[PDB]
């Protein structure tokens, strides 16, 4: 569902927050102290029920966080009508001069 | 302001040179001399800003 980039990932160093949606993207920059509380269900197993919607619980705090960004979805979940031709999703990340 | 303006600030000491076009705002004390203060900002512990 997404990726995190930053250093020390706390409310003391500027941090990124990149999450991918169904068809959206919510990239942002903040100083959130953390957001690692997904609240995994005791019955989170997908074999019984795969129901997991809006399981974000993100940006718990924001002291100095204003820079926000939204655009169209990046990952295009597509099906080849079978699991054998799995979508070999490939990404390359570099961060020269922004 | 007839008493002067003090809302405009600048950082003084840092660990290394700044990369081109990269903000480095941070709230902590400078490690100078031989006393790495934990926020005491005593001797040899100068406020960066
Ligand atoms: C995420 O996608 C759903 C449906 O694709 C949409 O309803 C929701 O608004 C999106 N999230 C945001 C933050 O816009
Ligand atoms: C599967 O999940 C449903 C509700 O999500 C629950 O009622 C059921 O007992 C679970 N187990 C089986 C074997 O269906
Ligand atoms: C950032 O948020 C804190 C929260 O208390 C506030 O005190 C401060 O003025 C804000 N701005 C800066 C530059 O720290």
């Amino acid at each position: 569902r997404g990726w995190i980039f930053g250093t020390t990932l706390d409310s003391k160093t500027q941090s990124l927050l990149i999450v991918n949606n169904a068809t959206n993207v919510v990239i942002k920059v903040c100083e959130f102290q953390f957001c690692n509380d997904p609240f995994l269900d005791v019955y989170y197993h997908e074999n019984n029920k795969s129901r997991m919607e809006s399981e974000l619980r993100v940006y718990s705090s924001a002291n100095n966080c204003t820079f926000e960004y939204v655009s169209q979805p990046f990952l295009m979940d597509l099906e080849g009508k079978q699991g054998n031709f799995k979508n070999l999703r490939e990404f390359v990340f570099k961060n020269i001069d922004g | 302001k007839v008493s002067g303006n003090y809302n405009y600030l600048y950082r003084l000491f840092r660990k290394s040179k700044l990369k081109p076009f990269e903000r480095d705002i941070s709230t902590e004390i400078y490690q100078a001399g031989n006393k790495p203060c934990n926020g005491v900002a005593g001797f040899n512990c100068y406020f960066p800003l």
